[PDB]
């Protein structure tokens, strides 16, 4: 629920009617298929909040 | 507020309860069905006044 947006260097996800940038994560997003299908896709890390917890 | 037309249609799919990726993965098909459908409007109104 949101839109992907860049400030010119980083990528964030925001709600559509008020600028509120969040880090892109495995909660803020959902997967569907491989990178090759979508017209105009871009490359970024998506942060997974479990991985630093599995680091302990 | 400007927005790319493929993303405006993703919001409009998401508003009828069809998930956004149904557009982005079918975008050429959805554009072809749309361009074809407007071609039938043009033909119908040329073919009859009724
Ligand atoms: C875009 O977002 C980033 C991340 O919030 C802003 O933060 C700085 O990013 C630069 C690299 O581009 C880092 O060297 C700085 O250390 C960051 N500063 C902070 C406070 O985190 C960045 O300023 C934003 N604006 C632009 C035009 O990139
Ligand atoms: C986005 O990331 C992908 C994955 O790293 C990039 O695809 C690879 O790009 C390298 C360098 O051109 C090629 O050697 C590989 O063969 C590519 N792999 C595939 C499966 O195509 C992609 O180029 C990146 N795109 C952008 C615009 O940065
Ligand atoms: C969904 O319906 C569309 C037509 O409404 C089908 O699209 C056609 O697909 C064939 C190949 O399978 C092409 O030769 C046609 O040119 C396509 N039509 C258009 C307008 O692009 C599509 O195959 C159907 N998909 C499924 C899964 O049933
Ligand atoms: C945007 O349009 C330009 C032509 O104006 C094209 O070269 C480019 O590949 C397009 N990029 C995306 C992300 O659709």
């Amino acid at each position: 629920e949101g839109v992907f947006v860049s400030n010119g260097t980083h990528w964030f996800v925001t709600q559509r009617n008020f600028y509120e940038p969040q880090i892109i994560t495995t909660h803020n997003t959902f997967v569907s298929g491989n990178c090759d299908v979508v017209i105009g896709i871009v490359n970024n890390t998506v942060y997974d909040p479990l991985q630093p917890e599995l680091d302990s | 507020l400007q927005i790319p037309f493929a993303m405006q249609m993703a919001y409009r799919f998401n508003g009828i309860g069809v998930t956004q990726n149904v557009l982005y993965e079918n975008q050429k098909l959805i554009a072809n069905q749309f361009n074809s459908a407007i071609g039938k409007i043009q033909d119908s109104l040329s073919s009859t006044a009724s």
